[PDB]
């Protein structure tokens, strides 16, 4: 995954989870992308997959 | 299985927006971004329980896609959860409605615009959408939109959350029941 497209203003909403550094599963990669932007690119990918 | 039910493809899961049918074939309409390249649907995670096959699929630009029953036993109900749909309609500006989804199950709001163009990047742009504060979450695409026993849409994307709140992103469903030629029941 490369968020350097990010942020977008949407997100399609199918489930395809990704576990965040945080500890928190990501529904999507495009939500994934938007809270790396949103942490100001300090969360990271830690697995693909649920947490 | 009913509208709002998670279904699976070899990729992921979404919702089930409507079952509708043309004669004696049933279908169930869904996301055309879950339909674009998924070939078989099942009910389950284990990929045990098949569901049927996409039928058509319209993704960027709209959103819409139609999944073939191949499935014969499965109860194919023509509600959304316990409630009834007994007819299409186009949403209008403040009209209320309600959305239920695999991940989130039921949220209202009310319609806040028409349509109105969402860019989810990469060249996929979709037209025409419903705009509303209703929230919706990833495993909620393709459910139904509705208001009453009206059905009024299919839920593509938006932002936020149901914590926090949210706006979320529907495809008329007026247009996807024409171009498959079928009906609500």
């Amino acid at each position: 995954v490369d968020c350097s497209e990010y942020p977008k203003p949407a997100c399609t909403n199918e489930y395809r989870p990704l576990c965040g550094s945080d500890n928190k599963t990501y529904g999507n990669k495009c939500n994934f992308c938007n809270a790396v932007v949103e942490s100001n690119g300090t969360l990271t990918l830690s697995h693909f997959g649920k947490c | 299985i009913s509208g709002g039910d998670a279904i699976y493809s070899s990729t992921g899961r979404c919702s089930l927006g409507f079952n509708v049918r043309s004669g004696s074939t049933y279908y169930f309409l869904t996301a055309g971004h879950c339909t674009d390249g998924a070939t078989t649907w099942w009910a389950n995670s284990a990929r045990t329980t098949v569901l049927g096959t996409t039928s058509g699929s319209s993704f960027p630009n709209n959103d819409y896609g139609i999944v073939r029953y191949t499935n014969t036993t499965i109860p194919k109900d023509g509600t959304v959860g316990g409630q009834d749909i007994t007819s299409a309609a186009n949403a209008t500006v403040g009209m209320a409605v309600t959305r239920r989804g695999s991940t989130t199950g039921t949220h209202s709001g009310s319609v806040t615009a028409l349509n109105a163009t969402v860019n989810y990047g990469g060249g996929d742009v979709v037209y025409g959408m419903i705009r509303t504060n209703v929230c919706a979450e990833p495993g909620d695409s393709g459910g139904p939109l509705y208001s009453g026993t009206r059905a009024i849409g299919l839920t593509s994307g938006g932002s936020g959350n149901c914590s926090s709140g949210g706006t979320t992103f529907f495809q008329p469903v007026t247009e996807a029941l024409s171009a498959y030629g079928v009906s609500v029941y």
